[PDB]
Formats: structure tokens, C-alpha cells, sequence
């Protein structure tokens, strides 16, 4: 059927115009009686419709919450339609959807959304792409009473979000929990991957997390061991 | 705006139940209210339009109703791929508004969080700012309070917690409260504790490191 495919930068600097482009497949944007919409969703919140272009002519209806900042257009030949959110702040960080309104036929001016593109999380900050620092997380004394212990490592201060962690090069897949990234106040993210492990296997089995970062070409492998009490060792 | 109030913020159902999500407008919107399903990371899929008309291809699980100022999505006989977030949407006109959302989750027993506390490595103390993470492993349901008490009385602020999704296998999940300080203030105190409060355990649990000894 119809494909909407959106592109654009996933990072926008403060005050800069946020540009996104949705490409239509299996449908003409020219064809009458459809609306070409733009919707954004903050993390764990309700969608927010912000605007849209009419199909036949360049008619633009805008969410009054944003009319001053948004501008939406349709490319008639290239069969695309774009979005321009001016002067972004941190409150404009969201997953940004392009979608199409068709017309409910039990009514006249009734336009419901029927087709969405997969979505593009774009995050607003001022950082340049930065490799992460990885610090081992381990108990400072062997928790002998509990037959299973927990290890981990802290992935801290890095930019754009694609960071993937694995354990023992991918063999340890059981009990691993890798929490969502969180932009700290600094403008850089921070995760932690953790694994639960039979406590008996501590000193005999070695444990290593494998943190990759594509937009900075950073691969680091950190070993996790019971903490000493001044400095540890290699 | 017309302001759409989707009622169950979330809800836990077992496979086979008849969940009832409900959405409510702040004035009459006639029959122009769409219903949407959203898997995470995926594009929302249209489920019902008008107020009861069902999009072609949508299973007949799905039964929308209501008129004017009060609507209802009803999912009887709930399969596993039915588990997602659902959004009502009123398309009277600009500005089109949405529902807050209802996350239909898997209900399975009750588990208590396995609690662990992790002190900072000297690696991290060297950089001037440390992060002490408290871990809540493999528990259900979500609601869990996590105080930090340092070294006798509790610390307010500086603690960003972050939670996973229901684990694919056991449908429990895990929280990660991370306390961050200056290395200078970290060294100025001794006992660091994270006190956890959750339903599946008869009284709060606390894990600590004295660090005036390690």
C-alpha cells in the first residue's frame, strides 16, 4: 500500500530550525482530499498534532500552540512534504511522525489519520558526538549469603544515543538488563547494563561488558571485578 | 482545545481478558474520534474511525462505541500482540488533539525487587563526579519507591531513576536509581544507603556500603 518515509537530522542545536522530510510512495500528494500531517510525541506522552498541508493546493493548517514556529509545505513533483520547526528548545525533543489524514465519509469536514511513517526521534542539544566513559559496577564485598550476585558497568557522557552493550562478547545474554539512555543536565546520555550471575562463579568466571558507539567509533571492553578498598588492579 | 481524557493511565490484563479503554472529550465531538494502537518504536496503526467503524484488516477483537462526549474502546479476547499503547483522537478539526494514552500490560503474579547497591570505582572518583547506582531487579508490578539516605538522613534530588520494559520471558522489569555527587561530597560522607519500598515485600529493604572502609 502507501509508504511514508521520513528523513532528517536526529539532533538539532538550540535555536536552530528543525527540518524533517516525509517521502510518499504508492500515492500522489497531488490527489485531492488528503491532508499531509506532522505529529510529535514526547517520551511516554500523548501524541501532539502540530500542522499539515492540504493535498491539491498549498493550504496549511497549524496547531495554534506553534503557528509562530512551524512551517509545512508540499513538494508537488518530488512527491514529498517537509516540516520546519524554528527556534527549537529542549521541549521540542520528541519522536516526530509524518502522517496522512483522509476524510471520514460519514461527514464533511472530518479528517482522520490513516497512515504513519515509522518515526524519527530528534533530540535537541548543543553537543558534538562524543565517545562514552565506562566504569565497572560491582559489589565491594562478595555477597556470599545470596547465591546470585549482580554486576554491571556505567556508560556515561556520550552523544547521539546509539550505544549498544553486550557481555562476554555476546555469550552472556541471560539476566542482562540494559536500561534506557537518559540525557543528563550536561547534554550527554548515561546508561547502565547489569547482569545477574550465580555468586559462586565470581572469582572463577570473568565478566566483561562490550560498549559500542557508532557515531564516534568507540569500542571499549571493561572488566568487572569485586571492588578493593583503595585502588583495584589489572 | 477540546481536551481528550483517556482514563486508564495504564492497566494490567491477562491474555484472554476483556480490557476496556475509555476516552472522554471536554465537550461534544459528534462521532469524529479515531482509535489507534502503537507498538513501541513503530508507527501508530489506525484501529477504529467514526466512533465504531473498524478499519479494514483490523481484527474484530476491537469494538469502539460512545457518542458525543464519551467513548470506549473494548478489546475482548486479548491475544498477545494486542499488548501496546492505545490513543484516542478527535478529528473535529484544527487543532486535532489526542488522548493521553493507555498502556495495556501483562499481568503476572507479584515479584519483589532483588536490591543491589554499587559504589563508584576510583576510576570515576578521579573525574570529580561520582555515580552511586541502586538496582531493583526483576520485580512486578512497577510501583516502587527508592529513597537514598546518606549517611543517616535522606538525600533529595540528584537521583535519576530509569526503568526497563516487561522482560520478554518473565514479564517483570527493573528500576535503576542513580545518585550522583561531587567526588568531594562523596568523600565527605561514609554510609551510603538506598531504601526501596515495593508491594511484594513485607517491609522496606536497604543496601549500604560504609566506604569509610572500602
Amino acid at each position: 500500500q502507501v509508504q511514508l518515509q521520513e528523513s532528517g537530522p536526529g539532533v538539532v542545536k538550540p535555536s536552530e530550525t528543525l527540518s524533517l522530510t516525509c517521502a510518499v510512495s504508492g500515492d500522489s500528494i497531488k490527489s485531492a482530499y488528503q491532508y499531509w500531517n506532522w505529529i510529535r510525541q514526547p517520551r511516554g506522552k500523548g501524541p501532539e498534532w502540530i500542522g499539515g498541508v492540504y493535498s491539491s493546493s498549498d493550504s496549511t493548517a497549524y496547531n495554534p500552540s506553534l503557528e509562530s514556529r512551524v512551517s509545512i509545505s508540499r513538494d508537488t513533483s518530488n512527491n514529498r512534504f517537509s516540516l520546519n520547526l524554528r527556534s527549537v528548545t529542549a521541549t521540542d525533543t520528541a519522536t516526530y511522525f509524518c502522517a496522512r489524514s483522509v476524510r471520514d465519509s460519514r461527514g464533511w469536514g472530518r479528517y482522520f489519520l490513516d497512515t504513519w511513517g515509522q518515526g524519527l526521534l530528534v533530540t535537541v542539544s548543543s553537543a558534538s558526538t562524543k565517545g562514552p566513559s565506562v566504569f565497572p559496577l560491582a559489589p565491594s564485598s562478595r555477597s556470599t549469603s545470596e547465591s546470585t550476585a549482580a554486576l554491571g558497568c556505567l556508560v556515561k557522557d556520550y552523544f547521539p544515543e546509539p550505544v549498544t552493550v553486550s557481555w562476554n562478547s555476546g555469550s552472556l545474554t541471560s539476566g542482562v538488563h540494559t536500561f534506557p539512555a537518559v540525557l543528563q543536565s550536561s547534554g550527554l546520555y548515561s546508561l547502565s547494563s547489569v547482569v545477574t550471575v550465580p555468586s559462586s562463579s565470581l572469582g572463577t568466571q570473568t565478566y566483561v561488558c562490550n560498549v559500542n558507539h557508532k557515531p564516534s567509533n568507540t569500542k571499549v571492553d571493561k572488566r568487572v571485578e569485586i571492588k578493593t578498598c583503595g585502588g583495584l588492579e589489572v | 482545545d477540546i481536551q481528550m481524557t483517556q482514563s486508564p493511565s495504564s492497566l494490567s490484563a491477562s491474555v484472554g481478558d476483556t480490557v476496556t479503554i475509555t476516552c472522554r472529550a471536554s465537550q461534544s465531538i459528534s462521532t469524529w474520534l479515531a482509535w489507534y494502537q502503537q507498538k513501541p518504536g513503530k508507527a501508530p496503526k489506525v484501529l477504529i474511525y467514526s466512533a465504531s467503524i473498524l478499519q479494514s484488516g483490523v481484527p474484530s477483537r476491537f469494538r469502539g462505541s460512545g457518542s458525543g462526549s464519551d467513548f470506549t474502546l473494548t478489546i475482548g479476547s486479548l491475544q498477545i500482540e494486542d499488548f501496546a499503547t492505545y490513543f484516542c483522537q478527535q478529528y473535529t478539526g484544527s487543532p486535532f488533539t489526542f488522548g493521553g494514552g493507555t498502556k495495556v500490560e501483562i499481568k503476572r503474579t507479584v515479584a519483589a525487587p532483588s536490591v543491589f547497591i554499587f559504589p563508584p570505582s576510583e576510576d570515576q572518583v578521579k573525574s570529580g563526579t561520582v555515580s552511586v547506582v541502586c538496582l531493583l531487579n526483576n520485580f512486578y508490578p512497577r510501583e516502587a519507591s527508592v529513597k537514598w539516605k546518606v549517611d543517616g538522613a535522606l538525600k533529595t534530588g540528584n537521583s535519576q531513576e530509569s526503568v526497563t520494559e516487561q522482560d520478554s520471558k518473565d514479564n517483570t522489569y527493573s528500576l535503576s536509581s542513580t545518585l550522583t555527587l561531587s567526588s568531594t561530597e562523596y568523600q565527605s560522607h561514609k554510609v551510603y544507603a538506598c531504601e526501596v519500598t515495593h508491594q511484594g515485600l513485607s517491609s522496606p529493604v536497604t543496601k549500604s556500603f560504609n566506604r569509610g572502609e572500602c
